[PDB]
């Protein structure tokens, strides 16, 4: 009977999260970059979602620790919606201990979520498939296509075929296409600022914005406040060198990620990002008749060490299922990198090795059991 | 007092917020009924439910319980197995409406239907309330990689609910930021294929694949359309895309008996007027460009075509001159008729008409075109290039205007009455060059 219940509840278990079948680079690193730099509310956000994408990866055990630390802070502050938002967090108890097979302590959990769901009802209003069709439909008319899209796509999960349902996302879309829908980004974003003033990452997305629009004087002022301010933060670091790449500049995009890799110790991603950099870099001096210069020297060298410590990183990891999914990801780019810098300089020092281990590493990541089960679990295509 | 507490709750039509930054009832009216006439509607209710929404908006209220009556009427003609959950919102409608009169007792008594209905088929666990549908979208900016879209109709929602809240506005702002920068990419192929194979005798998803796809289909496409017309003759739907279907097919012979059929069943609309000022239009542009010839029939297919659009423009455009747009067209059709006076007559009705920066600037293109072309003098077409140029719109009509000026300095050298404006030309595109050069 407690199988029936499950389905019912709100939490990361029942929202479709991965529908898509593609995914990035682990999360672990992206979700909890940075910790110090958020408030209460932002931190229980983070850690309901790390037991979810831990428990995938296995550690049930660690899934329950990131969970109770999200639960004192809720608790801490007193607050009417806070209860609330507290019933999120009470669903992953129970879908938990249900898959670890402690069916027994999943019934408290499930006992204490509908006190707390009974005194808050609205007893004027339900949720059910056939109250988003009559919605969608009136959407429809009134001429709102993309919001009456979603009231339609969201009818078709709990009933996978419906011929009156299908009728409508049809229309919906075709109507669409002929005319796309309006978005409205610069005053959005401006006003956003206004409420929140002490935000610079809403800062740099306005100056990218206003970059392609035609105007860079106003776009490099906004940069340089928001850099000033906040010098050690990864997001505002990686927008700002997005931005002088797209304008021109490359040695200055260089120096501000070179900067970001050395902010976190989670500085796996920003690998791939930085590599990228300086194979474009090193391919445009050829054109130049640049073969040799202290320069074109200054940069090789660099890239050297980098892929370097790159290889040794990954090799010292533990082994679990999402960590050899994002290895066969960066598995392209790091090789190509390999011929260039180091194939072609000078012939390779056989005893420091750091190659043909790697390469070893890669050929037993295809054959484990483990990935092939959780692809399954995902739905994400081979 | 506590019965509009309570009727606070219920979601219907009136709660939904329907109608916003629309000028009048009138033009929400006319948008919904008459320029989307085909439509219609698949599930009968929602067409009465939004007229009684209007009526009583208007201020008469007799008329909306009327259509609350059909509304009702038809859903229990269609659905008789599921007819308690399918008469919910009506129920609203009449708490409202009733409401609104003041006869309190029959307001009462369908809240308590209402709240009947919902206390047997509610769930003990579920809740609504606008901090999930934020928490739900706090995590659906992380995991996503190209679906922004129900991010943020997730934050519209508490975003209504509660505004002036700084969390819901910044998730907004990031949302739509995100969907301008890269567009969601949609494709109505597959799903109207599968609309069809599930759920035959629609006769209209039929005549929508036929026109915006399958274009290699050909003379396949066209089954479609006829299959569509013989199963339901009766249908305004098929009537009327099948009719602005053959425009592209230039078959008028049989697009205008379609539309002859059409102005059969409701002859005060106007937009029936302008399809086939339409059809003849493309057909007489097309013949135009190389069947050359006797070039006999033309002047005949002009002659219909602006009678046409003249009964067109006498209804629903002196009320509102921005509608159907048809100036341009009556412009342009005099033109080629080389008949000029009219033709500058209905430009100059067309330019007293406030338009949005695009179109106004297209505008000014056309008309310096026009002004060189017929007029020996050039001073008032470099006057209205000008016009154009001091629209800073980003587009690439503005492009080809640039371009334009160009050849205005080349006629600076041609011809001598250029004089100083053309200092000014090549100073504006000197200051062009000087921002193309900062864009590096």
């Amino acid at each position: 009977s407690l199988e029936a219940i499950l389905p019912q509840l709100k939490c990361h278990f029942t929202w479709n999260l991965f529908r898509e079948g593609s995914m990035s680079s682990h999360m672990e690193d992206r979700v909890c970059n940075q910790v110090e730099h958020l408030n209460s509310e932002e931190k229980a956000t983070m850690y309901d979602l790390l037991a979810y994408i831990k428990h995938l990866d296995g550690e049930s055990k660690a899934a329950l620790e990131c969970l109770g630390q999200a639960e004192d802070l809720r608790k801490s502050e007193h607050n009417d919606q806070s209860e609330i938002r507290r019933l999120v967090t009470w669903g992953n108890y129970a879908w938990i201990y249900y898959h670890m097979g402690r069916l027994s302590e999943a019934q408290a959990y499930v006992d204490k979520v509908r006190q707390v769901c009974q005194k808050f009802a609205n007893p004027y209003s339900m949720e059910c498939p056939e109250l988003e069709c009559e919605e969608g439909w009136t959407r429809l008319k009134c001429g709102r296509n993309e919001r009456a899209k979603m009231c339609f796509e969201k009818a078709l999960e709990e009933k996978p075929k419906d011929p009156e349902c299908s009728s409508g996302m049809a229309i919906a879309m075709f109507r669409l296409e002929e005319k796309p829908e309006k978005q409205f980004s610069v005053d959005a974003l401006k006003q956003a600022m206004e409420l929140n003033p002490q935000n610079q990452y809403l800062k740099v997305l306005l100056a990218l914005k206003l970059l392609r629009m035609g105007e860079e004087a106003e776009g490099e002022r906004l940069i340089k406040d928001a850099l000033g301010k906040a010098p050690n933060q990864t997001d505002v670091l990686q927008k700002a060198a997005q931005f002088y790449k797209k304008k021109g500049n490359l040695d200055r995009a260089i120096e501000l990620l070179g900067k970001a890799l050395r902010s976190t110790v989670n500085n796996s991603p920003l690998y791939s990002l930085v590599m990228c950099r300086y194979r474009e870099i090193l391919e445009q001096l050829q054109n130049k008749g640049d073969a040799d210069s202290s320069e074109r020297r200054q940069r090789m060298a660099e890239l050297r060490r980098l892929t370097m410590e790159f290889m040794q990183k990954t090799l010292q990891r533990r082994r679990s299922p999402l960590n050899s999914y994002s290895d066969l990801i960066d598995f392209p780019e790091v090789e190509r990198c390999y011929q260039m810098v180091i194939s072609k300089e000078s012939p390779d020092v056989e005893e420091e090795d750091l190659y043909e281990r790697y390469c070893n590493l890669q050929e037993y990541h295809r054959k484990s059991e483990d990935l092939a089960a959780l692809e399954c679990l995902l739905q994400f295509p081979r | 007092e506590s019965l509009v507490c309570n009727l606070r709750q219920l979601k219907c039509h009136f709660t939904w917020n329907l109608i916003a930054e629309d000028e009048s009832l009138d033009e929400f009216e006319d948008r919904v009924f008459n320029k989307d006439e085909f439509q219609n509607s698949e599930f009968k209710a929602t067409m009465c439910n939004i007229l009684a929404y209007v009526k009583h908006c208007r201020g008469l209220n007799e008329a909306a319980l009327q259509c609350l009556g059909e509304a009702e009427g038809f859903i229990q003609q269609q659905h008789p197995d599921q007819v308690e959950i399918r008469s919910l919102v009506t129920w609203g409608n009449y708490a409202w409406v009733y409401y609104h009169m003041g006869q309190f007792s029959k307001a009462q008594a369908y809240l308590d239907k209402v709240k009947q209905v919902c206390k047997k088929f509610s769930s003990p666990y579920r809740i609504e309330n606008p901090a999930l549908d934020c928490e739900e979208g706090w995590a659906r900016l992380k995991c996503t990689k190209n679906q922004n879209e129900r991010v943020k109709v997730c934050f519209q929602k508490a975003l209504e609910k509660d505004p002036k809240n700084p969390e819901f506005t910044s998730g907004w702002a990031i949302a739509n930021y995100r969907l301008d920068d890269w567009p969601a990419r949609n494709y109505c192929i597959d799903s109207l294929e599968q609309a069809i194979q599930l759920s035959p005798d629609n006769t209209y998803v039929k005549v929508l694949l036929a026109l915006k796809l399958d274009a290699v289909h050909k003379n396949q496409a066209m089954a479609l359309v006829e299959e569509a017309l013989k199963k339901d003759p009766s249908a305004i739907d098929t009537l009327l895309r099948a009719a602005r279907f053959y425009c592209k097919v230039y078959d008028t012979d049989r697009a205008i008996q379609l539309l002859r059929k059409a102005l059969e069943k409701l002859p005060n609309n106007a937009y029936v007027h302008y399809y086939m000022g339409c059809c003849y239009r493309s057909k007489v542009h097309h013949m135009l460009n190389r069947r050359e010839m006797v070039f006999s029939g033309d002047r005949k297919k002009l002659e219909e075509l602006i009678q046409l659009a003249v009964n067109h423009l006498r209804k629903a455009e002196e009320i509102k001159e921005m509608l159907e747009y048809s100036c341009s067209f009556l412009a342009d059709l005099y033109i080629i008729a080389k008949k000029y006076d009219e033709a500058d007559y209905y430009f100059q009705k067309e330019l007293s008409k406030d338009l949005p920066p695009g179109p106004k600037q297209l505008l000014h293109l056309r008309y310096g075109n026009f002004q060189f072309f017929q007029m020996k003098r050039q001073d008032k077409a470099i006057y209205h290039y000008m016009e154009g140029v001091k629209i800073k719109k980003k587009t690439i009509p503005q492009k080809k205007m640039r371009e334009k000026l160009q050849r205005i300095a080349l006629r600076r050298l041609h011809e001598d009455e250029s004089d100083s404006e053309a200092l000014h030309i090549l100073a504006f595109l000197q200051e062009n060059g000087g921002g193309q050069q900062a864009d590096k």
